[PDB]
């Protein structure tokens, strides 16, 4: 009967339903989740032959590739991908969209989609403020509580690559709003 | 308001040397990308059938 205040505030709760305090899941919202979309390198039979600069690299391009295709069910004005280890939060790829009418467009059409051959998940999330949300360690210092971390990990494209699909979209918002 | 017809303008100068984000070249894009085999399969068959389970 108390509401489950990691579900409300993270999105995600190492409960799952076994949790003892409520979820429930919007029917709106301006916040999507694809749980487990992102796929860290490290984690996979490949990743250890990766130098630093090509992890990197396949960041950028995995952060792009989100944030590209997500721009085009509505403004995106937050995009956050979660490096955690705990099975609640590994890879979970949070949209906030400005519209509540673009976040159900989105996972309606992502639903029935496809990504790097595995079918993608994608559901209306709670969460409304990613400040709150993001775990305060990982970013000032590293967190090092591994997979007890309740909090997000997020992980951060080159900042330049961020100002440039900010700027994209702006300009994609605005040939939009000028055909009228 | 036609008030707004104008701050489009000024946005749409002020990013005249701007790509817009449909048109944005992506390094490595992996959207629709599907395993051998699964041609006939729908994502919510794969996602029923259990072999694709969230961790
Ligand atoms: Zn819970
Ligand atoms: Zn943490």
């Amino acid at each position: 009967k108390v509401n489950c205040s990691f579900y409300y505030k993270i999105g995600a709760c190492r409960h799952g339903e076994r949790c003892s305090r409520k979820h429930v899941k919007p029917n709106f919202s301006q916040t999507i989740l694809c749980p487990n979309m992102y796929k860290n390198p490290i984690h996979e039979p490949n990743g250890k032959k990766f130098t630093q600069r090509e992890l990197a690299e396949q960041f950028d391009a995995f952060y792009e590739d989100m944030f590209c295709e997500f721009s085009k069910y509505g403004e995106v004005e937050q995009l956050v991908v979660c490096d955690n280890v705990g099975d609640h939060l590994v890879g979970n790829v949070y949209v906030r969209f400005k519209y509540e009418e673009s976040a159900q467009n989105a996972i309606d059409d992502l639903n029935s989609r496809w990504y790097s051959q595995r079918p993608v998940y994608a559901e209306l999330s709670p969460v409304t403020d990613f400040r709150e949300a993001c775990c305060r360690q990982h970013e000032t210092s590293e967190c090092q509580r591994g997979g007890l971390c309740n909090f997000m990990h997020a992980k951060k494209p080159s900042p330049q690559l961020l100002r440039d699909l900010v700027l994209a979209q702006r300009k994609y918002l605005a040939l939009n709003a000028a055909e009228e | 308001r036609e008030r707004s017809v104008r701050s489009i303008e000024q946005e749409l100068e002020q990013l005249r040397d701007v790509t817009p984000i449909n048109q944005w070249k992506r390094k490595r894009s992996l959207w629709d990308i599907k395993p051998p085999g699964y041609e006939l399969v729908t994502a919510d068959q794969a996602k029923m059938s259990g072999v694709f389970p969230l961790p």
